[PDB]
């Protein structure tokens, strides 16, 4: 009694779970850019 | 002897077969996007027989689908076509001189 109860969010580790989601959501994209990049190549066998 | 079936061979039922290949192949590729599709394929050799004198066949996917349920493999598809195009102009090119050489028979030109 005579005290209240803060948060326990660990500060730190939300920040480094940041940065770690930023890398591996950059690096999906890029993975849907090759994919549409390979697709853009694979149309000339149809280009008679 | 001496009648348009012995002279043209197999090269005018091959064509038939060569463009609803085509109408097949062509098929997949617009209906790779709608979900639960399932790719067609065509047996040329049970095709070629039955257009001579006169069933659904379906293509295994070579990976799982992401859910939507179609199997169809645009990569292999445009390499069918591709294919079924070449043979089918070698076609047109075979029954094409089946013409020309009877022609040039009954003239003498």
């Amino acid at each position: 009694t005579g005290a209240i109860e803060g948060s326990n969010v660990n500060a730190v580790g939300e920040m480094t779970a940041l940065i770690d989601l930023q890398r591996q959501f950059e690096m999906q994209v890029k993975m849907m850019s090759t994919a549409e990049e390979m697709d853009k190549s694979s149309d000339s066998l149809l280009r008679m | 002897a001496i009648s348009f079936d012995n002279a043209l061979g197999i090269h005018q039922h091959t064509v038939g077969v060569r463009e609803r290949n085509a109408e097949v192949i062509s098929t997949n590729i617009a209906q790779a996007n709608t979900p639960g599709y399932k790719a067609r394929g065509l047996d040329f050799a049970k095709e070629l027989q039955a257009a001579t004198s006169g069933d659904k066949l379906y293509r295994l996917p070579t990976q799982p689908d992401t859910g939507d349920g179609n199997t169809v493999d645009l990569d292999l598809e445009r390499n069918l076509f591709m294919q079924n195009q070449i043979r089918h102009q070698a076609s047109l090119d075979f029954l094409g001189s089946k013409f020309k050489n009877l022609t040039k028979a009954i003239k003498g030109e």
